[PDB]
């Protein structure tokens, strides 16, 4: 009952009550909150933790809290790994095989709460040295979990932390190495660097993994053309739009109209047409651009629900079921990424 | 004695392009080939520009391997293909010595895709300089296969 | 000034006079105070105006190179802008598309603006 008002007094009978071993997890859970809030709890939440991770700095030969402070104290543990006495805590966690297991376990469990840069930069730098006898399970979460972040630098750390990994790993002996890491979990994690994209991004990871593994014209051009435009996304966006350009251009129609098409293209090649028009001699490029761009807008209008009512962003939910159809053919991300494309498209069009 | 003087002013237009902005580079690399094209014979800014494109000084040679594109088909009359055939040699003996091999294999592919013939080759620059660097088994493809078509140019 | 030169679009004005604020706080400022203001804004637009326009590196003055190996202040600023350094020099569109929205609230206006015409101009 004295949490609340006063935290610091609680924070000096939590460390009396650690000096003195008792160490009961019905108190410990009801001070640490086990599985808009205040601050005082905030803070008295911060320095049990914090205690208790010194008292399990000093007496580490007791195994009992390590497992339990890890398994359930886990994302909360690593958000405060800028103090002295968790950073102690850290370094002996990384001399034990078994509860550096349990903590990259621990991690894998609780991989999607750490999506935030500075909690993921502070697990880069609380997995940054481990015990070498656990470098499978954390080469495993670092090509699985933490490799396809949208951050780069996080991705650059991830990079030089599994390249650094790797390279421990064939230092140490071949037959530690074998019988920690199987093959099938190898080549489990080469099909998923030859699936995503991080196998031409990451020549190192690649080029050390199958390194250990081995220790143990005219139709042409429309083809080329096929394979720079009719793609997903990209930045190629001039050098498509003039690689349409020298298209024969009596078969473009048949060329724009494709279910797989960068209609992002769409903005430049009508730059291009109006830079042909308005230099000279007309283009092909424009017409057949405005031709698909005004098709699909047909299109994508004759998706829209035919009597129309008004947006009010105050009470969207309220007059009908017509939010329905405003939140299924509308809130896909497919049809919504494809609108403002099209917008671009309009908007140099007009 | 006016030679001299477009010969000196040409220079500090290329020393604009040394220093320079990427927008201000843009504009003179757009604005370059039809004043070396209109104001004086082609010897002197064929010497030029294979003298500024391969330099180590230079911070990106995209816009002005598009000036040695236009420049090349500014050039493509008949005796004039003929002495472009000979500033190819000129250029490729100029090209024996390394660069660093990824933008030296790079700007040599720029440089065979631009000179060279009419119906379907030209087209394909765009795509040449889409990548600058990064050196793959296609562009090596690319690579050889402009280099069989210009052997059967000469 | 720094706001009306880059009303006016005079972005290589806009680099001269931040790189002058940061030298002038540098040699006042031990930050100090709002000093260190001075720098968090200096330091987000002048990463900016380097994306934006970038220079060659004869023009480079050796300040810019010191703030590019820097990158090559709040803590999710930083990381998200040096993430943001690398997925320009990588030009990675989808990366930047899903910075902006994540750097959106930690920036102002007018740096949003600097950061709006980045993102225009790798697209």
């Amino acid at each position: 009952s004295m949490i609340t008002t006063h935290p610091a007094l609680v924070l000096l009978w939590c460390q009396i009550l650690l000096l003195v071993n008792h160490t009961d997890y019905r108190w410990w859970a009801e001070v640490q909150q086990t599985p808009l809030g205040m601050c005082n709890r905030e803070i008295v939440r911060r320095g049990a933790l914090i205690l208790f991770c010194d008292y399990v700095c000093q007496n580490l030969h007791d195994s009992e809290h390590l497992t339990w402070l890890i398994v359930n104290h886990i994302q909360d543990l690593i958000s405060l790994s800028h103090e002295p006495p968790v950073q102690d805590f850290i370094s002996a966690v990384h001399r034990n095989s078994a509860a550096s297991g349990l903590f990259i376990q621990a991690i894998q469990s609780r991989c999607e709460n750490l999506s935030t840069p500075t909690m993921l930069k502070k697990t880069l730098q609380c997995l940054e040295g481990i015990h070498l006898s656990q470098s499978g399970a954390v080469l495993t979460l670092y090509v699985d979990r933490l490799l396809c972040t949208p951050f780069r630098v996080l991705a650059r750390m991830v990079d030089i932390l599994a390249c650094r990994r790797v390279e421990m790993l064939l230092a140490a002996n071949l037959q530690s190495s074998m019988a920690q890491l199987p093959m099938e979990e190898l080549n489990r994690i080469q099909e998923y660097l030859q699936s995503s994209g991080l196998a031409q991004r990451h020549q190192r990871l690649y080029s050390l993994l199958d390194r250990f593994r081995l220790s143990t014209d005219k139709d042409w051009y429309v083809h080329l053309v096929k394979s720079q435009c009719w793609t997903r996304s990209d930045s190629a966006l001039l050098e498509g739009a003039e690689l349409v350009n020298r298209i024969p251009a009596e078969d473009m129609n048949a060329f724009m109209m494709n279910s797989e098409f960068n209609l992002s293209l769409l903005a430049p090649c009508l730059s291009l047409g109006m830079s042909e028009i308005s230099g000279g001699q007309k283009s092909a490029l424009f017409e057949a651009a405005r031709e698909v761009t005004l098709a699909r807008v047909s299109g994508t209008v004759q998706q829209l629900p035919a009597v129309h009512h008004v947006f009010q962003p105050e009470l969207p939910a309220e007059p009908a079921a017509y939010w329905s159809k405003l939140n299924d053919l509308f809130g896909d991300a497919a049809l919504y990424q494809s609108l403002p494309t099209l917008a671009r498209a309009l908007a140099q069009y007009l | 004695e006016s030679v001299i003087v477009a010969m000196e002013r040409v220079s500090v237009l290329f020393d604009r392009i040394r220093k320079g902005f990427p927008c201000e580079a843009r504009v003179v690399a757009r604005i370059l080939p039809q004043f070396l094209d209109d104001f004086f014979p082609p010897q002197d800014i064929m010497n030029k520009v294979i003298g500024e494109f391969l330099s180590n000084q230079q911070p990106y040679p995209q816009f002005m391997a598009t000036v040695v594109y236009k420049v090349f088909q500014t050039l493509h009359s008949t005796g004039q293909s003929s002495m472009v055939r000979d500033w190819v040699m000129l250029s490729l003996s100029n090209f024996t010595q390394r660069a660093p091999v990824a933008m030296a294999t790079w700007s040599l592919s720029c440089f065979f895709v631009s000179a060279s013939t009419s119906p379907w080759v030209a087209a394909i620059l765009p795509h040449v300089i889409s990548r600058m660097g990064k050196l793959e088994q296609v562009d090596v493809n690319l690579f050889c296969l402009v280099a069989t078509d210009f052997y059967r140019h000469q | 000034a720094a706001s009306c030169q880059l009303l006016a679009r005079d972005y290589t004005g806009a680099l001269a006079v931040f790189t002058r604020m940061q030298r002038l706080a540098r040699e006042h400022g031990s930050a100090l105070g709002a000093f260190s203001d001075v720098l968090v804004r200096c330091e987000v637009s002048r990463v900016l105006l380097l994306l934006l326009l970038q220079p060659p590196p004869a023009k480079l003055l050796p300040e810019h190179a010191q703030t590019l190996e820097k990158y090559s202040l709040p803590e999710e600023l930083f990381l998200l802008l040096q993430s943001l350094v690398m997925a320009t020099h990588e030009k990675d569109t989808e990366a930047i598309k899903s910075l902006q929205v994540e750097m959106w609230p930690l920036l102002t206006a007018e740096q949003n603006h600097l950061l709006h015409l980045v993102l225009q101009e790798t697209i």
